[PDB]
């Protein structure tokens, strides 16, 4: 029931529901996984190739964490907050230091590593995304969204970003970021997540995107057939031949297999499902948990899945149970995201 | 601000296969009354009212 | 370690 892929759990989960997960770059030797929770706090466990898991270190916001992610050489975590800062997170001292400030919460935070530069660019509720050098206190650079900033990622030399309102917007990131190119959302609900992914020669050629509507796109950038290329799907929906009315869940996270290109969505209905968006099919989709699938995320093989069990919200504050237990599940899912044939 | 209004998930209807079908929305961001917020948006105004 | 039937996506028309 609530482990029912009988998956690994990891142990000293948080004690609140969990936002966001982010595995270690291959820079770093191992596997270390980073989550931030509505209880305020940042995690770090170290994931053994036995599947064991040892809670390394913790650190706290004065809000709940909405964003991690680390910087390249793997020796900084950075985390993004409802208390409208982000800091940077020193593992090896365990030190934190604010380096971003917003007039509103900040809902996704991200390391660019350029020929040139090298920054963190953070997503607020403010309609604006700056850009930081982590050592002065005022922003390298400030951008204006169309509204408020619901999900980004960042693949150098590419970034997208997703707001209210169905505002959508790829970035360049050579020399100097600089507004790329306005989409018209192929999706017509709330936008909830976002991932790159790459063409076959590993540069970043488009991304998916989830709605509140149990719906994916896929979205090329420069296809020779948008028309035909880019398309959406269905997904995280209620299934059996019934007539009942079909239930429609949100669609909380996306994230792209780093070997296979195949991706997995984590939604509302406390499914995960895997996707192959070149042969458009469905390769998996799991047991229903007790609670929504909150976060998702792979490691820098790809051998390990993480999804996080957890309350999101979904049906509104009469539904939150202050608790039910939280959890955390580690899946080698590598030979379920590999293309058949 | 928050959550106060009670959910009720709002009908719709889809395609599948070609038939229309009726639908119901498991998500409260999908009533009028919630659309302009994201969950997260709503859920820090409850966290910030106390009303877990 | 047995892998699952692959179904086509619910493409949109």
């Amino acid at each position: 029931n609530h482990n029912p892929m009988k998956d690994i759990e990891v142990t000293s989960s948080p004690d609140d529901s969990i936002g966001c997960l982010s595995f270690s770059p291959p820079t770093l030797p191992g596997n270390f996984l980073i989550a931030g929770s509505w209880a305020n706090d940042v995690r770090c466990w170290e994931v053994q190739d036995s599947g064991q898991t040892i809670p390394k270190a913790q650190q706290m916001h004065t809000g709940p964490v909405l964003d991690v992610c680390w910087s390249d050489d793997g020796s900084k975590v950075f985390t993004a907050s409802c208390d409208k800062t982000a800091k940077m997170w020193d593992l090896s001292s365990n030190q934190a230091i604010q380096i971003a400030q917003h007039d509103a919460p900040v809902k996704t935070i991200h390391w660019i590593k350029a020929p040139n530069y090298s920054c963190v660019m953070t997503g607020s509720w403010d309609k604006t995304l700056k850009f930081w050098d982590t050592r002065s206190s005022n922003p390298m650079m400030v951008l204006q969204l169309p509204e408020r900033c619901y999900c980004a990622d960042v693949i150098y030399p590419m970034a997208v970003v997703a707001t209210a309102e169905r505002g959508l917007i790829v970035y360049q990131l050579e020399n100097q970021p600089s507004e790329f190119r306005r989409i018209e959302s192929p999706l017509k609900h709330q936008h909830r997540c976002v991932a790159i992914f790459k063409d076959k020669q590993n540069k970043p050629t488009g991304f998916a995107l989830g709605s509140i509507e149990g719906r994916v796109a896929i979205h090329y950038i420069n296809p020779p057939n948008p028309a035909k290329d880019n398309f959406t799907f269905k997904c995280h929906r209620s299934n059996t031949n019934t007539s009942a009315p079909q239930d429609i869940y949100a669609v909380n996270g996306i994230a792209f297999h780093p070997v296979h290109g195949t991706l997995a969505t984590v939604g509302s209905d406390g499914r995960f499902s895997f996707w192959d968006k070149d042969a458009r099919t469905k390769l998996k989709t799991s047991e229903q948990l007790d609670q929504p699938i909150s976060a998702c995320c792979f490691n820098h093989n790809g051998n390990i899945f993480a999804y996080a069990s957890s309350y999101d919200w979904s049906k509104g504050h009469e539904f939150y149970n202050p608790q039910k237990k939280n959890y955390i599940f580690l899946r080698n899912a590598a030979e379920e995201l590999k293309p058949r044939n | 601000t928050g959550t106060t209004i009670k959910f009720n998930p709002p009908t719709g209807t889809d395609t599948m296969v070609s038939t229309n079908i009726s639908t119901k929305h498991q998500c409260i961001t999908a009533m009028k009354e919630y659309e302009s917020k994201s969950l997260e948006e709503l859920r820090l105004e409850d966290y910030q009212a106390n009303r877990k | 370690s047995e892998l699952d039937d692959e179904e086509p996506m619910e493409l949109d028309y």
